[PDB]
């Protein structure tokens, strides 16, 4: 749940000379004293309970363990990591509204992928290199990079379709129906020579994926809202 | 362990009050102090919490801005300040000791009562009530001693030196227009009523008033 | 001064002076010997420690020789490297002024047994080694007494507050000016013609550079949530507006590349963006007639894209100018 | 904010009869440590809440074993095996899992018994009420059970509902029966204008409303 | 899975003076603090005795072999999957049309990303020459083939932008790349008769570039699949 995480860091106190038959560790109070505490500014103290632990199967083991339940203050990492990540992710769907004549689809999608990969690597450098769990922010970034790779492939296909002319390609009837009569009606396009017919087919293809990505990237808040 | 709260408070609308909760017998700085509001009607609402050791505080959205928490480590006391008092802020406020994910709210304060109104210390206006002239007399007859036009609470209505401990129904006080009013009823045999003497011993410690007036038969 | 870790490292001389009633002598009986240097581990010393230690030593560890005088006075001035904690406020970084404190006091002797006296109000700086990054505005020791739950007696302590001011030329040159140069290019994307095929390049480059600079700043300041540096806020708002500019540029490029064979221009769009808005922006389209209908409408779509660009060129300049002065002018004015 | 809902709002159970309060969560309140932090509080009248159960099942030191809790996910229940007079009060839920921590609605526990008929009465205004320039017509509905009671005033055949004073008394102990003291206040000009004042009483024990009226003209 | 050892033994007393006994063969883990990055598969101490040229006597020792297995989720997510995502784009440059003016952008970006990731890996692994990581070999081969793709893309772009005013198409080029190869690649050019010689030949040059692209789209798909399977499949099988 980083950067909205709560840590549980313990402090175990024993005598490394005398066992239970020689000394008995006892707690003066059931919590650690905060009578002269200096607040952190990055971490919040939630609870500092102390517990005296014995071993029923040892009889020579005693320890006093404190649990430091600390809660991170998330404003710093929110501002410096989560807002930039959301800003970059919001650019993942623009490639499907960019006209193919602009000649800049590849630039946009590749830049988005590069930024997401960089943010993923930075997050990796922040958190410990443990394999027990993945940060939800890391999972969301990874899902977005998979989507952006899919978008790069789709944009390559759309660009290939856009630059087709009667002198090089022939439009099969199944295309002339599916992508010029049926689908445009579904997506509320309403088409108003043949070289321009190929241009429209590309326009329909990337309009379809604009809808798909919006639903996937709006239901992608179900994987982000669950964090805070 | 013991949590001691300040006394009852009466304030005018738009003012601000500062309640205090003093904890003794434990590590005061290491336990959260939870503030709970209980309107006279019903319900327990949590205003928020403060950890005296640090300055950390939390507020429930309904009370954000209305309440502010502060703590004094030297004297083991925690304070809550209510701003822009109104009628709905009149309630009983509790302070409790809490350690999240661990020992729960095992110890509570006695509860501080706060009333918001512009009225003054009006004495009681007890109006003894007798049976109506056009009313049948039965074996069992219930008496009536009304008290109204008094402020602030409480008023201890009772009988002469506990003359009739049983069969007494002291109804809760209610605000008619701006002052509190109540009522009472005690069942007594018609045989002993002419002979036995009992009177409603109305009281008003806030006004230092002690007036008693019995009902005469019609 | 470690802003990231919130530690200050200082090289100080801990000047102490007290009286020992057993280390007294009459110099007349010892060839007029008035003072001697003795190891400080042979005698009693006060146990003055640094309360707010962080990553260092609590007590003095060098244990130099103590100067002992014939009347019982003992002067002990050992050196000490201290790494103390201090909260770092980076609201006005790199023009920030920090206030790092050092709390000194005896550890086991209460006020009734050992009492501390300020030798001098101000920390001595005669032998100070100027750093070139910070200047000590003020360094004063304040005597305090207070009670702890540990013990029933009062323990005195002297807290020194080192008010240090940063010299901002280095970070100015190395962070602030490059950030301003990169931000100056935020609004140029709205003057770039849509036929150049380089608007996306420009705005994306600006956004990525601003992100890199934000990460660089983050590598310096502490990870505290109490305050946000003004530079951090400015960079974040600039990134938000650059992302908005990228969205608007994508929309404008989509508008520019429309033709009758793919899109139909609503009559209201023609009305607004070819009569009203161009007039308000002091841009006058030449009165020209094109015989071809496809080329004519294709040219109208191009002009509508220009007008939309011009609308946001004005708005972003206004927002950029108002936002900048509305963020930095008040702090400058005290 | 997790919403905690308690049902039933009221649970009448006779002495020695097992009681069961149910408690629902807007969302699962489970925690990673293997424990779900749910607590049960009892607040007798005029007292601060007392902790009964924490972590669903664990019983606070010093509570009778008859109390028992259980549940999981968003479903939790509290069971009282053999109720007793000291068990009377309001039981509250409390989730200590997700910040902020919220309370339950509350479940007022009462004891049921054989239904008792109401004892209706009406008293006309006293002389001092007339002197002060007002009217205090009071209707007493004592010793009626259950709470199925309604009050309606039909002045000379006209039903008046504006400015109605409603006041009810909590369950008693000696007899464990409710009581009602709804009244109405009238001005002298508005008091002498009309002739007939009536106070009906609708109760389960008698479907037909009980009539208790007096006429101003006498 | 790493196998890191720890050799223990008395320094100055030989076997005839101090002899070591294995308290327990297995290393104790009752108070082990789980790390979250590795797991101890096996930790067993082996008693050895051997002679050193220093001294005439036998010195015993107990050597502990810690067999530890890396938990791969962290490095999977942070290196492997990004490398696979970048590798998925290796052959896309051959399906881009030459009029889009962004083939170079794509292939160069792929090359630079792979190079950066190879450099990132090099900072983790030791600089030993005995073994080569499989990830390293895969990355190196991908960079080699992406460089080859950049070369082929430059050639194809040069071929696309030719015209009669600067280039003459040999008869054999026309024959091969307009009759034979397009048939084998299952791409059928529409039969269009353009009257303008100059605009017609420019279209022929544009089509010839498309054919050359499609040839290498098939080859690189085959090589990419065969190389990946021929590199990682055998290790995954035992
Ligand atoms: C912080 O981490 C510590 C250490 O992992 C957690 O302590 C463990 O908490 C569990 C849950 O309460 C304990 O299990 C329970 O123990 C009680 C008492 O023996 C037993 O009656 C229950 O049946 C259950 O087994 C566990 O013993 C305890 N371990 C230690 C070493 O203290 C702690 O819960 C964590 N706290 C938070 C807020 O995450
Ligand atoms: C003793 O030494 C001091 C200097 O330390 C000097 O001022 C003084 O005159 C000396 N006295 C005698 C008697 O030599
Ligand atoms: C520095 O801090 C000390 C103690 O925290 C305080 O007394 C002093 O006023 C501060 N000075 C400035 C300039 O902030
Ligand atoms: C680990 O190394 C030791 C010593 O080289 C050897 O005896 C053992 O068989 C090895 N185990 C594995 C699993 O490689
Ligand atoms: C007696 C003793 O050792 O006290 C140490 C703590 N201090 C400095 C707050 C009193
Ligand atoms: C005798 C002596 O010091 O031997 C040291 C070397 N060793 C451990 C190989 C025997
Ligand atoms: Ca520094």
């Amino acid at each position: 749940h980083f950067p909205f995480d709560q840590q549980n860091c313990t402090m175990k106190f024993r005598s490394w000379t005398y066992d239970r038959t020689e000394i008995d560790l006892v707690l003066k109070s059931e919590v650690a004293s905060l009578d002269d505490f200096t607040p952190s500014g990055e971490w919040d103290i939630v609870a500092l309970p102390g517990r005296r632990n014995e071993n029923p199967d040892d009889s020579t083991y005693v320890d006093i363990t404190y649990d430091f339940i600390i809660r991170r203050k998330p404003l710093f990492y929110t501002i410096n990591l989560i807002i930039p990540c959301v800003l970059i992710t919001s650019l993942a769907i623009l490639v499907f509204y960019l006209p193919s004549d602009c000649g800049e689809k590849m630039t946009l999608c590749i830049s988005v992928l590069l930024a997401l990969t960089v943010f993923l690597l930075l997050i990796s450098k922040i958190v410990p290199p443990t394999s027990l769990d993945v940060p939800l922010v890391g999972k969301y970034l990874m899902f977005t990079m998979v989507l952006v790779t899919f978008s790069i492939v789709t944009s390559v296909c759309v660009l290939n379709v856009h630059h087709r002319s009667p002198t090089t390609h022939t439009m099969a009837p199944w295309v002339k129906v599916v992508f010029l009569e049926k689908l445009p009606a579904l997506l509320f396009m309403q088409q108003p020579s043949v070289s321009e017919d190929w241009k429209y087919v590309a326009m329909v293809i990337d309009r379809l994926f604009l809808w798909i990505f919006v639903f996937v990237c709006v239901f992608g808040t179900i994987g982000m809202f669950l964090q805070p | 362990v013991q949590l001691q709260q300040s006394g009852a408070e009466v304030m005018k609308p738009g003012a601000s009050v500062k309640i205090s909760c003093k904890g003794t017998g434990y590590t005061f700085s290491s336990y959260w102090i939870e503030w709970v509001k209980q309107r006279p009607g019903h319900g327990l609402e949590r205003i928020g919490e403060i950890l005296p050791g640090s300055g950390s505080t939390n507020y429930n959205e309904k009370f954000r801005g209305k309440a502010t928490f502060t703590a004094d480590k030297s004297s083991k006391t925690a304070y809550m300040q209510l701003s822009s008092l109104t009628s709905e802020d009149s309630a009983v406020y509790y302070c409790a000791r809490y350690l999240p994910y661990y020992y729960a709210m095992d110890y509570w304060g006695q509860g501080t009562s706060v009333t918001v109104s512009s009225a003054k210390t009006t004495p009681p206006s007890v109006y003894p009530l007798a049976p109506g002239s056009a009313a049948q007399t039965n074996s069992m007859v219930t008496l009536g001693c009304l008290v109204k036009g008094y402020f602030p609470e409480p008023v201890t209505v009772t009988w002469n030196s506990g003359s009739l401990s049983s069969g007494v129904h002291t109804f809760p006080a209610v605000l008619q227009s701006d002052l509190y009013t109540l009522s009472s009823s005690v069942t007594v045999p018609s045989s002993t009523w002419p002979s036995e003497t009992v009177t409603c011993n109305v009281a008003h410690p806030a006004s230092s008033t002690k007036v008693d007036k019995k009902i005469v038969p019609r | 001064v470690d802003e990231k870790n919130q530690m200050m490292t200082t090289n100080v001389w801990v000047k102490q002076e007290w009286h020992d009633y057993k280390l007294r002598w009459d110099p007349a009986d010892y060839e007029n010997v008035t003072s001697i240097r003795i190891p400080s581990e042979l005698i009693w010393r006060p146990d003055i420690v640094l309360y707010n230690n962080a990553d260092g030593d609590f007590a003095v560890t060098h244990l130099t020789k103590a100067h002992l005088f014939h009347d019982g006075r003992v002067q002990w001035t050992p050196p000490a490297i201290y790494k103390s904690s201090c909260s770092i406020d980076v609201t006005f970084f790199p023009f920030d002024q920090q206030n790092c404190t050092m709390k000194f006091g005896s550890w086991t002797y209460d006020k009734a047994k050992i009492d501390l006296v300020n030798m001098h109000s101000r920390v001595d700086q005669l032998d100070f080694w100027e750093s070139g990054e910070w200047v000590i505005v003020d360094a004063v020791g304040t005597y305090n007494t207070r009670k702890y739950e540990c013990c029933a007696e009062i323990y005195p302590d002297i807290t020194y507050a080192f008010v240090i001011r940063r010299l901002p030329l280095f970070y100015t040159i190395n962070l602030i000016i490059p950030c301003l140069l990169i931000s100056c290019l935020t609004v140029l994307v709205f003057y770039l013609p849509s036929e150049c095929g380089e608007k996306i390049t420009l705005c994306i480059s600006v956004l990525l550079s601003l992100t890199v600079f934000l990460l660089l700043i983050t590598e310096i300041i502490p990870s505290t949530s109490l305050v946000i540096p003004l530079i951090g806020e400015y960079l974040l708002f600039t990134m938000i507006f650059v992302t908005l500019s990228i969205v608007i540029t994508v929309f404008v490029l989509n508008v520019h590349h429309r033709s009758p064979r793919t899109h139909t221009m609503p009559t209201w769009v023609r009305r607004v963006f070819l009569d009203i808005v161009p007039r308000l922006l002091l841009m006058k389209r030449p009165s020209v007639v094109d015989t071809d209908f496809e080329r004519s409408v294709k040219e109208d779509w191009k002009y509508v894209a220009m007008v939309i660009d011009r609308i946001f060129l004005w708005m972003f300049i206004i927002v950029c100018l108002l936002g900048t002065v509305g963020l930095f002018l008040p702090p400058w004015l005290a | 904010d997790v919403l905690m809902t308690q049902t039933p709002l009221s649970l009448p159970v006779s002495l020695g009869d097992q009681a069961s309060i149910s408690c629902r969560s807007s969302q699962s309140i489970v925690h990673s440590n293997g424990n779900t932090y749910l607590e049960w509080y009892l607040q007798k009248p005029g007292q601060s809440p007392k902790l009964l159960i924490y972590k669903v099942s664990n019983r606070f030191s010093g509570v009778p074993d008859r109390f028992s809790g259980s549940g999981s996910g968003t479903d939790f229940t509290l069971k009282i095996s053999r109720v007793e007079a000291e068990d009377l009060g309001v039981y509250y839920c409390f989730q200590g899992s997700h910040v902020p921590w919220t309370f339950g609605g509350g479940t007022k526990l009462e004891i049921k018994r054989a239904d008792a008929a109401p004892t209706v009465s009406i008293f006309p205004p006293s002389s001092e009420q007339l002197t002060s320039g007002g009217a205090s017509v009071v209707c007493f509905l004592n010793n009626f059970y259950p709470k199925d009671i309604n009050v309606k005033w039909k002045i000379d055949g006209s039903e008046r509902q504006n400015g109605v004073l409603n006041s009810w008394t909590d369950q008693d102990s000696k007899d464990s029966t409710y009581s009602m003291s709804s009244t109405l206040t009238l001005t002298k000009d508005e008091y002498e204008r009309h002739n007939s004042y009536t106070c009906e009483a609708t109760h389960k024990t008698s479907t037909s409303p009980i009539v208790k009226s007096f006429n101003r003209n006498e």
